[PDB]
């Protein structure tokens, strides 16, 4: 019975569910070690210890967030359980594959957790480079085990990818075109795509690592004759388009909630929203190279690359630009989720201009390996993609609950996060433009002040997450079940009620052909 | 040769209450067994290797 | 040989298993006391 | 509602997506041990519950299809695409693979002699061997598309011939590429040509077995009159996969071993 | 001579090339100019920019590969 | 978006044991962890 | 060349496969393949909405290019109209069901 | 090197960082442009009673949005290329040193005429002398001419390492059996601090960089006694 | 190097059963037989202790730690020289 | 589909005791969160 239902599923909904409560936990694990790396740098001097356990720990809490967290939760979570209720389909198009998809995390996680232990860990960060990735200087099972993690949790979302494209293509109400779906619908389709093309590059590039480290070959090995270089582009031309995986479905997600919450019937400029995550996301792969500016590569094509990454404004820009336009006349609600919505809008405006800043390789050749970097990244990913996530998760827990949480807390909780994440972040800009490097377990006693503001912030963080649980906790134990919802005629989710029930569009849904 | 999915059609489409991957007899039932045992005891033993790798 | 082979044979097989299973750790148990493997006595 | 009146399929709880996850475990980290505490029996366990799942999964698939008839146009329709887009996911990753290459051969390092082939590396003649598999796989290109079509005209025995021709082809290049590799006077370790060599022609090598089991599945699936002159996604499939498979060697032959030696 | 001039052949930030193709370029006079006499005229300049560039490791182990016979390069 | 009332209403003082749990949960393992830092680097 | 010997769908196919084989070559649709076409959509020619309950959720594309689906549940009884644009829309038992 | 409680960029030591100074100014004040913009439009779409939920007509203003952009773009472009192009520019140094990245040191090596070569290493804080910087003073400086044009060749003898220079805006990474190339350029005597830019083991953060720039004559006479 | 040939405008199982037989397999008979004179058993190349080439960074996870998978003793020598 | 529906019924986890639920939630997150603490510590004391 509970077997049957939780291991083996081949629901859409109960699958999400899964995914939410895999990406929820592997949210704490991540929140733990970010609070050791602030830990370790918020005093001049070291408290853990040297680079090795240091970045071990920063090289986890990137794995851990992006492929255990962020992904899990917005294309797994929350992919499978609103896109067949958006497009009116009974569940996916393959039930079964989509349950492997999901238990393929846990093992994947498990090897990540295992990493860490045998040895000293991989203390390579989240690019595993060679040769510090090598058998040399990191010998032993740790990459190699970070490394199958990795191979897991490939096959784990090009598989989701494969099920998402033909579920949404092919799964649809027959008179519905695809200029019907939602923008939701759209960035989830948009998303499997580079997943599916992206996903397999990573894999061939960390294969040529594993084989150079256990199989004799040098692929990345000079001596062989081989390039440390080559490793850097095939990782990067995946790691690339794997940050807009990573905001594409916050785009969507940000669509519908300030659309919702401002009482309109549908966003403003629909068809140029798709337009700009199609271009998003295919700019989105040809770019990778500016993650390689201070290399050795010609003048020309590091010409090439800055220009080419400055284009990707242009779309960006007609979707900030339209949710402002979507909020105009508006009847605005300023419930949490909405609250989420602006500070995402601001936030990840901030982050993506500085981004700009970035895209120049003359100036980024004193910027690049600096903490003005990780200011870039972390306000488009903690104040970006997590702000999605929040608003995403506190506007449609009733719908997956069928309970409802307590919206003043959930403010409370929004006023908090807001303060931290901005204290954590801010100082870093400067932190970066003075020369402080990344990657480093100690810093100069100049950049003493900034690091400590910025270490309080991140407690300031801490403090917020420990409140949602209990927020999540509440809402359980009071049980104020849902009775009525706005604005269901555009918004197909909500109209089965909360929860809905196992089985949805049983008999289909009739959508006439004009 | 033989032509004989008529006869499987019926035995798969029977209204026992059966899952498909146990609607065919006993077999399934022993490979079933045989398989998830595999898996868990094939776990167990991992999970067994990373505790004693995890020291020096 | 060929006539012991049947379809319908699978249900005892499974039951035979657990019988089967039963009686099979038993012999180690009872090959274990006679062994004394140090690792066996170790477990 | 009780009563779907979609063309759907919901298809039963099955335990195969945990076991093969729980598969997946035991191979990688099986092949962790391998690698490093030297021992295979978890990556042969891991090896064997991998099969069964496969064996599994794949029989439910058939049964559910052939048996069942849970396969209505609108199902299958999304299995053509599936399948396309895993063929997709598979370009790209042999895409790695080439580009390693032509990395290497264009911008030849001066640890290699400054040139390429590098120093102390003798290719093999595409001309010979090379040039016997290439025209073995495009035959069963031709063979494979006679299959097809017998197929679809009802053809029950001319289907059996040509599937059975085709099948024999693909194994002669396995042999074939065997011999190749035991003959070859250079290894996986001589560098970064060996590196290339080897990963790139192994990788497809093995998908070369993959295509080959996968087309003797359909052989017997034949056999037992499980296809319809109009139905049998498992037989399109099995052939795009071949196909995608000739594919990958002609740019191998043309890339690694004629122009790149 | 005060350090190895610009060289346009070799304009962009790698300049492995550079000390690699010197390096030969040199050894490569140098046997000539020994098997011919010629009153064992000298390549100098080859040795001067090869020595500037090139670091340490690589001239000693490339001379070491030329010792044993196992330097990859045609010479 | 409207609610029935709590069908199991949690009143604040249940609210201040479900926070004040919530928080020792996160708070005491890496607060002890962390206290006994020393300890393991000096082994 | 020549020769026979594999099956057909009209004589191999089974369960909902030839279900809606055979429904469709009697032109009827029970499993929703295709696109219902509109009427008038007046109130005395609403839109037919066939169901195998008393509740089915109709979606409607008030213009053609619209990019926006109004969603609603049509209920047996008195024909409903599209809360964006009028439109009748009416409940009808579904019939073939196998 | 890095003060207490610094905002912006290290003073620049020579002329393509002072170059990259100004460039920064322009692109922080449009950054400081939009960012502003936004957070005012947003403000005042959420500030009136006023409502209008009905449709709105987009594509008009679509364009005003997507062809701004598109200029401002080249306003950064344009400038940035320059400045990339000026750095990788046609120069004629005087001299040549190398520097080699090791797993937790760089080592110099001044080869043009003698074989000149040291190891620079990280003073312990343990063993550092009154007013000497606490990560950031090696035993070993790199001494070079002030007022010169000197062409530096990166590489390692390792894993990755990252040659910088903030001061002289500066920073190439050393990647094993590569030579990157880059021309320095002081316009000014002192002493300037870097640190290693990648991320290479253990000691990551202990092995940083000392330029010290004294007259040729000076330069020369530290040469020879240097061996 | 070709062009193309005899168009027969209508293909269907017959016309691709006469490729299979009438070209397709022929092919396979000529190569192989190409294949099969070009025979030449080239001499075992002279071994010479290049750096770039029989690379160990990591003993094998096989056998002696040493020998390649497909390892051809007459034509593959090991880091040291040839096997015997 | 014996699959009961509804409120507190389609989650892997009890919800019916405000307090037991309580306790998991405790548990849940909080072994999530503690994790890495004690992976450091394992680190730390090694050799
Ligand atoms: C979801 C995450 C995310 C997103 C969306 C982006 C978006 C962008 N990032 Fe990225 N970035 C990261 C996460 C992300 N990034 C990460 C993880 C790294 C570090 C990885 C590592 O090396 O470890 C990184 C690193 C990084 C670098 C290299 C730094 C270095 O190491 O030297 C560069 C440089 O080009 C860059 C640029 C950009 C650009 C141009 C965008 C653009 O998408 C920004 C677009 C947004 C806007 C431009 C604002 C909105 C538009 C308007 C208001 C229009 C008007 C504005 C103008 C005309 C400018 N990023
Ligand atoms: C998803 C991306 C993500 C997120 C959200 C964060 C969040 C945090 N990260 Fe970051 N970080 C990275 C990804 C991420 N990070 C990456 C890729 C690197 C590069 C590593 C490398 O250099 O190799 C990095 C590097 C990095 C550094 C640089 C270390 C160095 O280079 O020396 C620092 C230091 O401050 C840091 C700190 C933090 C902090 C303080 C937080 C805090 O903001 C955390 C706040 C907590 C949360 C926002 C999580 C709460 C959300 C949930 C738990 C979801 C709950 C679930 C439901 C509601 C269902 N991170
Ligand atoms: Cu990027
Ligand atoms: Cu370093
Ligand atoms: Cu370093
Ligand atoms: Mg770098
Ligand atoms: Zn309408």
């Amino acid at each position: 019975m509970f077997i049957n239902r939780w291991l083996f599923s081949t629901n859409h909904k109960d699958i999400g569910t899964l995914y939410l409560l895999f990406g929820a936990w592997a949210g704490m694990v991540g929140t733990a070690l970010s609070l050791l790396i602030r830990a370790e740098l918020g005093q001049p001097g070291t408290l853990l210890g040297d680079d090795q356990i240091y970045n071990v720990v920063v090289t986890a809490h990137a794995f851990v967030m992006i492929f255990f967290m962020v992904m899990p939760i917005m294309i797994g979570g929350f992919g499978n359980w609103l896109v067949p209720l958006m497009i009116g389909a009974p569940d996916m198009a393959f039930p079964r594959m989509n349950n492997m998809s999901f238990w393929l995390l846990p093992p994947s996680f498990l090897l990540l957790l295992a990493s860490s232990m045998v040895e000293a860990g991989a203390g390579t960060g989240w690019t595993v480079y060679p040769p510090l990735a090598g058998n040399l200087a990191h010998a032993g099972a740790s990459v190699d085990l970070t490394i199958f993690s990795l191979h897991l949790a490939g096959v784990s979302s090009i598989l989701g990818a494969i099920n998402f494209i033909t579920t949404i293509i092919n799964m649809k109400p027959p008179a519905m075109s695809q200029y019907q779906t939602p923008l939701f619908v759209w960035s989830v389709m948009i998303t499997a795509v580079l997943l599916l093309l992206s996903l397999p590059v990573l894999a061939a590039g960390i294969t040529m690592l594993l084989t150079d480290r256990n199989l004799n070959t040098t692929f990345f090995d000079p001596a062989g004759g081989g390039d440390p270089i080559l490793y850097q582009h095939l990782f990067w031309f995946f790691g690339h388009p794997e940050v807009y995986i990573l905001i594409l479905p916050g785009f969507g997600m940000i669509s519908h909630i300030v659309t919702y919450y401002s009482g309109k019937k549908e966003p403003f400029g629909y068809m140029g929203m798709v337009w700009a995550m199609m271009s998003i996301g295919f700019l989105g792969f040809i770019v990778w190279a500016h993650h390689m500016f201070t290399v050795g590569m010609d003048v020309d094509t590091r010409a090439y690359f800055t220009s080419a990454t400055m284009i990707i404004a242009i779309p960006t820009g007609v979707k900030v630009f339209s949710w402002l336009a979507t909020l105009h006349g508006g009847n605005i609600k300023w419930s949490p989720a909405m609250m989420w919505a602006l500070g995402f809008i601001f936030l990840f405006t901030v982050g993506g201009l500085t981004g700009i800043v970035l895209a120049n390789s003359s100036l980024d050749i004193v910027l690049h390996d600096t903490y003005y970097v990780v200011a870039h990244f972390h306000y488009v990913l903690s104040m970006g993609a997590v702000f999605a996530i929040m608003g995403g998760f506190v506007h449609w827990f009733p719908l997956f609950s069928g309970y409802t949480l307590n919206d003043t807390w959930a403010k409370i909780h929004f006023a908090i996060m807001f303060v931290g994440v901005n204290m954590t972040f801010f100082p870093q800009h400067f932190l970066g433009l003075s020369g402080m490097p990344r990657r480093y377990s100690d810093y100069p006693d100049a950049y003493t002040m900034w690091n400590t503001i910025s270490s309080m912030g991140s407690f300031i963080s801490l403090t917020a997450v420990m409140l949602m649980v209990f927020i999540i906790w509440e809402a359980f134990a009071s049980k104020r079940e849902v009775l009525t919802v706005d604005l269901t005629t555009t918004n197909l989710e909500w109209l089965n009620g909360c929860p809905p029930p196992y089985h949805t569009f049983e008999e289909p849904t009739y959508v006439n052909l004009k | 040769f033989e032509n004989r999915v008529a006869e499987k059609q019926k035995l798969f489409q029977e209204d026992n209450g059966l899952p498909v991957h146990l609607k065919g007899g006993a077999t399934d039932n022993i490979l079933y067994r045989v398989t998830m045992t595999l898996c868990l005891g094939g776990t167990l033993y991992s999970l067994y290797c990373l505790g004693w790798a995890s020291f020096p | 040989l060929t006539r012991f082979l049947g379809p319908r044979y699978r249900q005892l097989a499974r039951n035979w298993v657990p019988t089967a299973s039963l009686w099979g750790a038993v012999g180690a148990v009872g090959l274990v006391w006679a062994t004394d493997w140090r690792l066996i006595l170790d477990w | 509602m009780t009563h779907q009146t979609h063309a759907y399929h919901m298809v039963n709880p099955s335990p195969w997506p945990l076991t093969g996850a729980l598969s997946a475990l035991l191979m990688t980290s099986g092949l962790t041990m391998w690698f490093h505490f030297n021992s295979m029996t978890l990556l042969m366990i891991g090896l064997t519950t991998n099969m069964l799942t496969m064996y599994q999964w794949w029989r439910d698939v058939i049964r559910e299809s052939t048996f069942q008839g849970h396969h209505t146009p609108a199902v299958q329709k999304g299995l053509r695409y599936g399948m396309i887009l895993f063929i997709i996911s598979e370009v790209l990753f042999f895409t790695g693979f080439f580009w390693a290459f032509y990395h290497s051969s264009l911008a030849p390092t001066p640890e290699l002699g400054g040139c390429w082939p590098p120093t102390g590396i003798h290719p093999l003649n595409p001309l010979e061997v090379p040039l016997l598999n290439t025209s073995v796989l495009l035959a069963s290109g031709v063979s494979i598309t006679w299959a097809h079509h017998s197929l679809m005209e009802g053809d029950r025995k001319h289907m059996l011939q040509a599937l059975f021709i085709t099948i024999t082809l693909g194994v002669y290049f396995t042999l074939l590429q065997a011999s190749e590799y035991y003959e070859a006077p250079f290894t996986i370790s001589d560098g970064v040509y060996g590196s290339t060599f080897f990963v790139a022609t192994g990788f497809h090598g093995l998908h070369v077995i993959i295509g080959s089991t996968f087309l003797i599945v359909c052989f017997f699936r034949q056999l037992k009159f499980h296809f319809t002159s109009n139905h049998h996604f498992g037989f399109e499939a099995g052939a795009w996969y071949w196909h995608f498979v000739d594919v990958v060697w002609l740019f191998l032959y043309v890339s690694i071993y004629w122009w790149g030696s | 001579y005060q350090t190895a001039p610009f060289d346009s052949r070799f304009p962009n930030q790698n300049q492995t090339r550079n000390c690699w193709q010197n390096y030969l370029d040199f050894h490569r006079c140098e046997k000539a100019m020994t098997a011919k006499g010629g009153d064992v005229s000298v390549c100098e300049w080859y040795r001067r920019v090869y020595k500037s560039l090139c670091p340490i490791s690589w001239v000693s182990t490339w001379d070491d590969r030329r010792a044993e016979g196992t330097f990859p390069g045609k010479i | 978006i409207t609610a029935k009332p709590a069908k199991t209403p949690t009143s604040p003082k249940e609210q201040a044991i479900g926070l004040s749990v919530t928080f020792l949960s996160f708070l005491l393992p890496a607060g002890w962890v962390l206290y006994h830092l020393d300890n393991y680097k000096k082994s | 060349a020549s020769g026979g010997g594999v099956p057909t769908d009209e004589e191999q196919a089974t369960g909902l496969e030839r279900e809606v084989m055979l429904a469709a070559r009697k032109g009827q649709d029970p499993y929703n393949i295709l696109a219902p076409k509109a009427t008038s959509g007046t109130k005395e020619d609403p839109n037919l909405v066939p169901s195998i309950t008393n509740k089915r959720i109709v979606g409607c594309i008030c213009e053609e290019d619209n990019s926006t689906v109004i969603w609603f549940w049509l209920h047996k009884g008195e024909a409903q109209r599209c809360p964006s644009c009028g439109t009748h829309y009416k409940l009808v038992p579904h019939q073939l069901a196998h | 090197m890095a003060y207490p409680m610094q905002l912006g960029f290290q003073d620049a030591t020579s002329p393509i960082m002072e170059e990259l100074l100004h460039f920064h100014d322009h692109t922080l004040m449009i950054v400081f442009l939009i960012s502003s913009l936004v957070l005012y439009i947003i403000s005042l779409m959420l500030t009136t009673k006023l409502t209008h939920t009905s449709t709105m007509d987009a594509q008009e203003v679509e364009t005003i949005w997507t062809i701004l952009p598109a200029i401002i773009l080249i306003l950064i472009a344009l400038p940035s290329l320059r400045i990339l192009y000026m750095m990788d520019e046609i120069n004629n140094p005087s001299l040549t040193v190398k520097t080699m990245g090791h797993q937790w040191y760089w080592s110099y090596e001044y080869t043009d005429y003698e074989d000149l070569s040291f190891d620079s290493y990280m003073i312990p804080t343990s063993e550092l002398k009154p007013g000497e910087l606490r990560l950031l003073e090696v035993d070993n400086r790199v001494v070079l001419p002030m007022e010169m044009t000197i062409r530096m060749l990166v590489s390692s003898e390792d894993v990755l390492h990252s040659w910088a220079v903030p001061s002289l805006g500066l920073k190439t990474d050393a990647i094993p059996g590569r030579l990157n190339q880059t021309t320095l350029m002081s316009s000014r005597p002192g002493l300037y601090y870097g640190q290693c830019s990648e991320i290479c083991g253990s000691n990551h953060s202990f092995m940083p960089i000392v330029l010290e720039l004294v007259p040729l004559k000076y330069f020369e006479k530290w040469s020879a006694s240097m061996l | 190097a070709s062009a193309a040939k005899g168009d027969h405008g209508g293909t269907g199982a017959r016309t691709w059963r006469f490729l299979t037989f009438g070209l397709a397999l022929p092919s396979v008979a000529l190569c192989t037989l190409n294949s099969w004179l070009h025979s030449g058993h080239r001499e075992r190349p002279a071994f010479i202790p290049y750096h770039h080439l029989r690379i160990r960074t990591k003993p094998f996870s096989w056998g002696d730690g040493n020998h390649t998978f497909f390892h051809n003793p007459r034509v593959n020598p090991l880091p040291t020289g040839y096997e015997k | 589909s014996h699959y009961e529906e509804g409120p507190g019924k389609n989650i892997p986890f009890s919800v019916e005791n405000k307090w037991r639920l309580l306790a998991m939630m405790t548990l849940f997150f909080g072994s999530g969160f503690a994790a890495p603490f004690f992976i450091v510590r394992h680190q730390l004391l090694k050799k």
